């Protein structure tokens, strides 16, 4: 065939961070499905928020929105265990379906999105060239989300360790920890990574014990 | 490859 | 629009050497036209053949031909000098009409190409990755068929004076011209490109007296 | 910029 449908940028969902994690790859053809499994940001989660992006950024925010709805019921559990299985349906009129479902608890929703939705013929080449532009920054993005994400684990899960351990954490021990969170907290808010990393070495340099407890 | 998803608000 | 009716994938001619040159871009969308102008890859040289094709590999072999026609009448002039402008049209039907015109001599020819033509939808996908997994070797594939391109025009050129020259050209030069121009000829099917080079150095270092015959 | 094109055949 010398033609065919396709949907003419990646489409995805925001994902912990504020990143575009795609379920659609640019120039795709249509119709077709794609599902993928997501999880929970942090421990104790019982609502996500959808939110379905199209565009070729990596920073979610740069893309644009078709719609969002949130995801709620989810039994309060650890981050990473709830399964919520995503799925982006075109259909051969180009109209979106998007679902989101939590196997243990069977809750789902679902939103439908227009074909005429998103971005025109002259928004999608100024999209190609400002993401191909902005390739390395982008990817740095990535990193620097990637890393903080770490960073923001190590944070939760530390501080769960220390509380948990309570008596049998000599102070100095507690003390050293306390300060290291607060240096790591700082180094999150900014955007250099390697800082960030340095914090979370100097953290882990002082865990040691937290850690045999 | 198990990407997290935010809470809403 | 999350929906846009497009070409899959690129769409041109064969070149030169059996490369393929785009006229028009994958996932560019219908309706759309392009023209570009091409010339002969020999002197004085009648006709063309264009070869159209569908697919994203530099090597021309590796895409899909979807037709071809020739056009002749081309006057005679040097390679690269005669203008063949070549025209690309596809419609809201995705019919491909395609059309070649010689500018000096003002022939032309068309044909049409169904809608229905060339690479299914797995084939598509096929052809991505496929033109991805090999974008290096393409790469290097483009270097060697410059080098093959002038050797098969040193080929040619040499070819030509010594027929020009016939009498005035000693036996001992002829003999020793006619070899190497075998040995130019059998290196060009060869994908090494100082072969090539080496070959034609050849060839030069038993032309001087013909140089001076032709010139 | 420009290409050649083959003779037929």
């Amino acid at each position: 065939v010398l033609l065919l449908d396709v949907t003419p940028l990646s489409l995805g969902i925001e994902t912990m961070g504020g990143v575009m994690t795609t379920l659609i790859a640019k120039n795709t053809t249509i119709p077709t499905k794609h599902s993928q499994v997501f999880s929970t940001a942090e421990d104790n989660q019982s609502a996500v928020t959808i939110h379905v992006l199209q565009g070729e950024r990596k920073r979610a925010a740069d893309n644009k929105s078709l719609g969002q709805f949130n995801l709620d019921g989810i039994n309060p559990a650890p981050r990473g265990m709830p399964q919520i299985e995503v799925t982006f349906d075109i259909d051969a009129d180009g109209i979106l379906h998007v679902s989101a479902k939590d196997k243990n608890s069977g809750k789902e929703q679902k939103i439908t999105i227009k074909a005429s939705s998103g971005l025109n013929e002259d928004e999608i080449q100024k999209m190609v060239r400002d993401a191909e532009a902005n390739a390395e920054a982008d990817r740095k993005f990535e990193e620097l989300v990637q890393t903080r994400n770490q960073g923001d684990h190590l944070l939760h899960s530390t501080r769960k360790q220390v509380e948990e351990a309570g008596d049998k954490l000599p102070a100095d021990d507690k003390t050293a920890i306390e300060s290291a969170l607060t240096a790591l907290e700082t180094a999150l808010k900014g955007e250099d990574k390697a800082a960030i990393e340095a914090k979370m070495q100097e953290l882990a340099q002082v865990s040691q014990k937290l850690m045999e407890i | 490859k198990l990407y997290a998803l935010p809470r809403p608000t």
